């Protein structure tokens, strides 16, 4: 995918990693003691049997699930945004609820959800998780990749990308020239935007049309709109 | 009225299929063929895959790039069925010994032999690198994998007449398409955690409601335990 | 003289030379000892070097079969300017024995040929040195020996007729393999691996006992060039006609042709076919030109596994080629991909239609089928979809079902694999069936019921004024805030704590409600257990203390009593006097604060 780097132990303790069938499929965030978010597009069609989704919390290599600092836990609940349409790909936001629940630590902690009429301005830096690819296609990295991105605003996303409806509901982010983006290989993270001191579900992984290449934005579900239907089943 | 004949298979990526310590690759300067690892120094492929040089590569991930945790260990002694029909393809199983012991780690290690034979209906893992590609030729270079429950005895063999016996059984439900791009040659065939068969042929690429033909080692352990004795 | 390791000195021991170099043909030692056939004792039979026109040769054990692996090697050397020919009656072996023909002597060699297993035939080197390494990689009894009968011949004074006819019988006849290919031609006899693609018998001979010609049936994943070339023929006053059989059969054919070259540069096509041409041997006729020395070629293309093309009885003639009485062969029909599309089918119904299939539901459901059932009830009534059979592949073929009669639909249940699903509850009386099916194994389908009423997923409301939770469990006064899990939904529960007219999200006034009526609390003393009590009810972090403003309210203001377990007791009795608004101040919960130090990187 191009543009990963290597993450420190403990610096993104809300990022957490969901397995089906013995495989990094997707990835989510922490927000609650007992709920995750992530991207509905990849738990579509997998609902039906909660009980085969692993979740990883406190991930931090793939083929290095000793440490005590993880603490896996599995899946009771899953819930779709029923606003989801799975043709436009619009509203990919889905929530996967815990077994019993789990404990707050140093590599284990919430990120704090956006509050009403808060939107990062686009051209802001925020950072990118995930176990994606170096290459475009294959060679999954097994340690956790961090890069930073700015957001673009929709208006010349539209424009870049002329094949979906963009719209008001979607987040994007890119260069100019390429280099940096998360949308294909692996979601494994959401998008986290960092202001005043402490990040932000700003965005969480999503489609897109190429990775590295230029004029080539990469798509995140925006969160600022959906922070009700987030806090309705977090309490 | 022109055609192009071309299709694709269900995808079955994974996650590059790790944790997969029983699955070997045969090479002779490409891949081939593929095989199931029994033991620290026999292997278990088809009989038409036998070739003057092979190389054995053990928990390999991906067949052009080296990650520094593949075993290589070239071929010493090939064993084939005496019993074996090329033009029928029936007691397609040959035992490959390696040269020197493997190392068993996280990545490579052995699977047990069955001890009873397979059932209908059974859930079943084929290993292999399949060729999975969304349009034209794009082949990965990615083990992959495809669920196949064993069908009913009476079915495969009225799919293909006087070329199934006892010794063979029948891909799945799956009606594959018509992709006509095979890509599997002696892929691991386990069911319930135990070696029950490996990958022999098939009418294409397992063209539409005509799945392929995998070899039953059931009535082969025997033999295989006897060629073990004989040439420990 | 010391050599260092990989080469071996010389009988005199004066020169190091490579190990190979000895018994290859190449002089290398000054004393040329290196060619001497005692020297070269293979064993076999105590000769190395065969000068004479004609000879043969034994292996090791001659009258019991071989026990040990030995490597035996054998040069045969003629007039310059003369061929070998090679001519096998019947060689079998224990898989694991080639005899390594090879082009020349020394270092030269590429590769004549390698037969393991079967008969060789008869095969023909153009060159006066012909060399054989003979070699045994098991350890069990293999064949007893191998011999090789061979006579001199000139090659050179042979007529068209000898040079271009070959029914693949007496081996590869005087066609030389290109040294210029990705593979070499294969003759095997009979039928060859991959089913399905190449021919299961001979055209010459009619059945399996044949040997015919074809591309190498390895289980391959590789494009690969072959070719064979063959002598030069001499010009002729007669225009001639060039007769061969061709069988391309497999679905992964891509392309054969002649590409006849001659001295002149001038090189060209005569013969050119693709595809597949079904499991039948065609027939191939070619007309001569270009009487100057010419060769003439048949280069072949291999793709991937089930890629086979074969060739059998090449034969020339004389004169214009007549009329082929074999009709000109045809593409075969192929699976005509007859733009899947949409297909559509129903859309709507109503309830007289209940019982439908899916589209083919008894046998299965075409593949790229996006199917919309518009499933409309009276003004409302409710949709229970009441699944009866659900046979879906497993992650890929999946069945959505939506609310209608908006814009935004609402997504109600994903169905997929096999097994029962549960019954599905519309809010309005519109409901939207959607099938997205894959190119792939396409299962049987799905039969509904299209079941509709009133109130079909809504419990009957509790009477005498009893607050219902979800789950529909009666809760008049028990579990109205109380702390308890009468329901597992944990609506009974909701949050009866919240702000009121605040300056930011975490702030606001006193406002409690014990069972159904929001009101005002007493604060007049506060405490830290009293904030955190309150940030745990409203389900914030760390809180702290607040002072009031002004005592602008004088209603009816409920105190609050603390427990050392953390429960908050709501008394509601105004047991005191000059009442005051109190605020109720507390932090959010404590988020995804940095920890980690890290570092740096301007890339
Ligand atoms: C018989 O085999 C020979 C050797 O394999 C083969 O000769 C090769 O032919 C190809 C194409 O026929 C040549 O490739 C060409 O190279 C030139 C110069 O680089 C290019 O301009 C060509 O591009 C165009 O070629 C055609 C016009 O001539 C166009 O119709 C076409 O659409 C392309 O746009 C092409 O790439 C190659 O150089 C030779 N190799 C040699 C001469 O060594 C020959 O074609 C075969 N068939 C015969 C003789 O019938
Ligand atoms: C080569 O392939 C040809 C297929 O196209 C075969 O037929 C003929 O071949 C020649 C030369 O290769 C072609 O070139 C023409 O030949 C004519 C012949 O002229 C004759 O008639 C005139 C007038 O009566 C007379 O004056 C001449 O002496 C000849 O008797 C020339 O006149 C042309 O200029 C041109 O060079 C022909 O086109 C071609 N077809 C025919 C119908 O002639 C040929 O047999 C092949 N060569 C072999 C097999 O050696
Ligand atoms: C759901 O069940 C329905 C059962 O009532 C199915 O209705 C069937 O529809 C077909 C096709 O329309 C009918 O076959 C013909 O229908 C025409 C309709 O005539 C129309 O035009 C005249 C013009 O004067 C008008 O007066 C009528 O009111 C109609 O608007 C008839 O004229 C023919 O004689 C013939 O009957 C069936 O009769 C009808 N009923 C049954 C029992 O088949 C409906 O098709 C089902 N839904 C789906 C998707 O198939
Ligand atoms: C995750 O958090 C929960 C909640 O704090 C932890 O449960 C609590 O664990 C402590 C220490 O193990 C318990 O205290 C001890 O309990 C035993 C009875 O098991 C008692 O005999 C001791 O005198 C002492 O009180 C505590 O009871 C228990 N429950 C609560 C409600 O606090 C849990 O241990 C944490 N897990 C991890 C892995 O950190
Ligand atoms: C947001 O991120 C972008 C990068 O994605 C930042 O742009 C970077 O800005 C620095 C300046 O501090 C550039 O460094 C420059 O490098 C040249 C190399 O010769 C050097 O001569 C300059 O003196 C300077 O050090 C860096 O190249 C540039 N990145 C790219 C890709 O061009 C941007 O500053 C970030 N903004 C915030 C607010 O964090
Ligand atoms: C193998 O057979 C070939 C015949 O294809 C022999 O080649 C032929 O050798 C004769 C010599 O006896 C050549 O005749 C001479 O040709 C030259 C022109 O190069 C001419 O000036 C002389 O007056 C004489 O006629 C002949 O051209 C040559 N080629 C053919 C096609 O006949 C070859 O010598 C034989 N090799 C042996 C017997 O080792
Ligand atoms: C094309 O078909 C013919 C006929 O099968 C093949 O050989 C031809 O055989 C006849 C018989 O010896 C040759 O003599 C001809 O006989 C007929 C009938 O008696 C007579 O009417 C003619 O005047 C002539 O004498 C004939 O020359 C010979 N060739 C042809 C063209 O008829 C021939 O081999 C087949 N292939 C080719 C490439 O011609
Ligand atoms: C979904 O469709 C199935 C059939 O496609 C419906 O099953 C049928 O349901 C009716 C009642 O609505 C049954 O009739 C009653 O059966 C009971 C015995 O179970 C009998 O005691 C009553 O006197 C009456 O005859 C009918 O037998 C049953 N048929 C089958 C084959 O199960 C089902 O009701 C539908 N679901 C709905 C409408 O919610
Ligand atoms: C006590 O609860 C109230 C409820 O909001 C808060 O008191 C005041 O909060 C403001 C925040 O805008 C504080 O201003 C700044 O606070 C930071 C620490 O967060 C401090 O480093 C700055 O120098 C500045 O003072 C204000 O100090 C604070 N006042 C008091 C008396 O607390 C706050 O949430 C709670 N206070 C504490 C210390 O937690
Ligand atoms: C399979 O193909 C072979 C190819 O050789 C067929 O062999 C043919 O055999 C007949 C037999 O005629 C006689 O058979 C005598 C032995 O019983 C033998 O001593 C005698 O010399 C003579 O050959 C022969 O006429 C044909 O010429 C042979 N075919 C060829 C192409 O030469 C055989 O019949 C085919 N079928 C089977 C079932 O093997
Ligand atoms: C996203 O889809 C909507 C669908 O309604 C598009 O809305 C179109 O708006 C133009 C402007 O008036 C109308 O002329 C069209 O008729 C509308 N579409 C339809 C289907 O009615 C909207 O433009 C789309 N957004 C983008 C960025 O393409
Ligand atoms: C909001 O940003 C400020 C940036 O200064 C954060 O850090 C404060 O820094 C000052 C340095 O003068 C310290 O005295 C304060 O104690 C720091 N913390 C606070 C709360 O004042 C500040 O932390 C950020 N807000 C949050 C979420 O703490
Ligand atoms: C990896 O696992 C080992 C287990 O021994 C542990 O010591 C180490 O800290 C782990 N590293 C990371 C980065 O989690
Ligand atoms: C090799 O030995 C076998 C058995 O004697 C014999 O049939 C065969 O003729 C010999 N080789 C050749 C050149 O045929
Ligand atoms: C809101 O403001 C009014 C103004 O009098 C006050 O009386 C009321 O108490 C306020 N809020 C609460 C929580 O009571
Ligand atoms: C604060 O006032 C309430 C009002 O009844 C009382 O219950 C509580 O005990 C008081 N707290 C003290 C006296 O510490």
């Amino acid at each position: 995918i191009v543009g990963g780097s290597n993450a420190k132990e403990g610096a993104w303790p809300w990022v957490v990693g969901l397995y089906y069938g013995g495989r990094l499929l997707c990835g989510a965030s922490l927000v609650s003691s007992d709920w995750l978010v992530s991207a509905a597009a990849c738990v579509y069609g997998r609902n039906l049997e909660p009980s085969k989704w692993t979740a990883i919390l406190g991930l931090h290599m793939k083929s290095n699930l000793t440490s005590p600092q993880t603490v896996p836990r599995l899946i009771d609940e899953i819930v779709i945004n029923p606003h989801y349409n799975r043709r436009r790909k619009d509203n990919a936001i889905a929530m996967m609820h815990l077994e019993f629940k789990v404990n707050y630590t140093d590599y284990i902690q919430p990120i704090c959800l956006p509050e009403e009429n808060q939107v990062f301005p686009p051209g802001r830096n925020c950072s990118i998780a995930g176990w994606g690819t170096v290459v475009y296609q294959g060679t999954t990295a097994n340690i956790l990749q961090e890069a930073d991105v700015p957001l673009l605003s929709n208006e010349r996303c539209q424009q870049q990308m002329p094949e979906y409806n963009i719209t008001e509901n979607m987040i994007c982010a890119g260069y100019e020239e390429g280099g940096i983006d998360s949308c294909q290989g692996d979601a494994g993270g959401p998008l986290m935007c960092q202001e005043n001191n402490r990040w932000f579900l700003a965005g969480v992984t999503s489609f897109g049309y190429k990775c590295a290449l230029p004029n080539r934005p990469g798509v995140y579900a925006r969160v600022s709109r959906f922070t009700e239907w987030i806090q309705s089943f977090l309490h | 009225a022109p055609f192009d004949d071309d299709d694709k298979i269900v995808g079955g990526y994974n996650c590059e299929e790790n944790s997969v310590p029983y699955q070997v690759s045969l090479n002779s300067g490409y891949h081939f063929c593929g095989g199931s690892l029994i033991n620290e120094q026999w292997v278990v492929s088809a009989g038409h895959c036998y070739k003057s040089r092979i190389q054995v590569r053990l928990g390999e991930h991906n067949i052009e790039v080296l990650e520094g945790n593949e075993q290589f260990i070239n071929a010493a002694k090939i064993i084939r069925h005496p019993q074996y029909d090329r033009k029928t393809l029936n007691n397609d199983i040959m035992l490959i010994k390696l040269s020197s012991r493997a190392v068993i780690n996280a990545r490579v290690s052995t699977i047990s032999l069955p001890t009873a034979p397979p059932a209908t209906g059974t859930k079943c893992l084929i290993s292999g690198w399949g060729n999975t590609a969304s349009s034209g030729a794009d082949y990965p270079d990615e083990l992959q994998c495809l669920d196949a429950p064993v069908l009913s005895q009476a079915k495969c063999e009225a799919s293909y007449p006087g070329k199934i016996t006892s010794n063979m059984f029948c891909v799945g439900f799956l009606e594959g398409g018509k992709d006509s791009c095979q890509g599997d040659s002696g892929g691991p065939v386990v069911c319930n955690g135990q070696l029950q068969g490996v990958v022999s042929w098939g009418d294409g690429c397992a063209q539409k409601n005509k799945p392929g033909v995998y070899t039953k080692v059931y009535n082969y352990v025997k033999w295989i335990k006897n060629t073990i004795a004989a040439n420990s | 003289i010391e050599c260092l390791p990989g080469s071996s000195p010389c009988t005199d021991a004066l020169t190091c030379i490579k190990a190979d170099l000895f018994c290859d043909g190449e002089v290398n030692c000054p004393d040329g000892s290196d060619e001497d056939n005692k020297m070269c004792a293979t064993v076999c039979d105590g000769r190395f070097l065969l000068t004479g026109s004609s000879g043969s040769f034994q292996a090791t054990h001659y009258p019991k079969p071989s026990e040990t692996s030995v490597v035996c090697q054998w040069i045969i050397r003629v007039n310059q300017g003369l061929s070998i020919k090679l001519s096998f009656d019947d060689f079998n072996t224990y898989y694991t024995d080639i005899l390594d023909i090879y082009e020349g002597v020394g270092s030269s060699k590429i590769l004549r040929a390698s037969i393991w297993e079967t008969n060789p035939g008869t095969i023909r080197i153009f060159s006066n040195q012909v060399t054989a390494t003979f070699l045994i990689e098991s350890d069990e009894s293999d064949y007893v020996g191998f011999n090789a009968t061979y006579t001199a011949f000139n090659s050179s004074e042979l007529n068209n007729y000898e040079k271009i006819n070959c029914n693949f019988e007496d081996g590869f006849c005087f066609w030389v393999q290109d040294l210029n290919d990705d593979n070499e031609w294969e003759r095997i006899q009979g039928s060859t691996f991959s089913p399905f693609t190449g021919p299961n018998f001979d055209h010459t001979f009619g059945n399996a006992s044949g040997f015919y010609i074809s591309t190498p049936t390895g289980p391959g994943g590789r494009q690969e060039r072959v070719g064979l070339l063959s002598l030069p023929l001499d010009p002729t006053l007669e225009p001639a006609c060039l007769s061969f059989w061709y069988h391309m059969y497999g679905e992964n054919v891509h392309k054969l042709s002649i590409n006849i070259s001659n001295d002149q540069n001038m090189e060209k096509t005569v013969f050119q076919k693709e595809g597949n041409y079904g499991d039948n041997w065609n027939y191939g006729q070619v007309t001569l030109n270009e009487t100057v020395k010419f060769k003439v070629a048949f280069n072949a293309f291999k793709n991937k596994i089930l890629s086979d093309i074969a060739l059998d009885d090449i034969s020339l003639t004389y004169g214009i080629c007549n009329g082929s009485l074999y009709p000109e062969p045809t593409l075969v029909p192929t699976p005509p991909p007859e733009l899947p599309t949409d297909c559509g089918g129903p859309f709507e119904l109503w309830e007289p239609n209940t019982t439908f299939s899916s589209t083919n539901f008894p046998n299965s459901y075409p593949n790229l089928a996006f199917c919309v059932w518009i499933l409309n009830a009276q003004k409302g009534k409710n949709i229970q979809l009441h699944f009866q059979e659900f046979d879906l592949e497993n992650i890929n073929d999946v069945v959505e079902i939506r609310d209608g009669e908006e814009a935004d639909s609402l997504l109600l249940a994903v169905y997929t694999g096999p097994g029962p699903v549960k019954d599905v509850f519309s809010t309005t009386n519109r409901m939207t069936v959607l099938l997205i099916t894959n190119d792939v194994l396409a299962r049987g389908g799905f039969k509904a019921n299209f079941t509709t009423g009133y109130h079909l997923g809504i419990p009957e409301p509790c009477k005498a004024d009893h607050f219902q939770c979800k789950n529909g469990e009666c809760v008049p006064l028990v579990n109205l805030c109380d702390g308890h899990l009468h329901c597992e939904d944990g609506s009974d529960e909701a949050d009866c704590v919240r702000f009121f007219n605040g300056t930011t999200n975490n702030n606001g006034l006193v406002r409690f409600r014990i069972q159904s009526i929001w009101h005002t609390a007493c604060a007049e003393n506060w405490t830290t257990q009293i904030s955190n009590d309150v940030c745990q009810l409203l389900g914030l972090g760390s809180g702290n203390s607040s002072k009031p403003i002004f005592p602008t309210d004088g209603g009816p203001f409920v105190k609050l009593n603390t427990a050392p377990d953390g429960h908050l007791i709501l008394t509601p009795s105004q047991q005191c006097l000059q009442d005051s608004l109190i605020r109720l101040q507390c932090n959010h919960k404590s988020c995804g604060k940095k920890l980690a130090a890290q570092d740096i990187t301007p890339k």
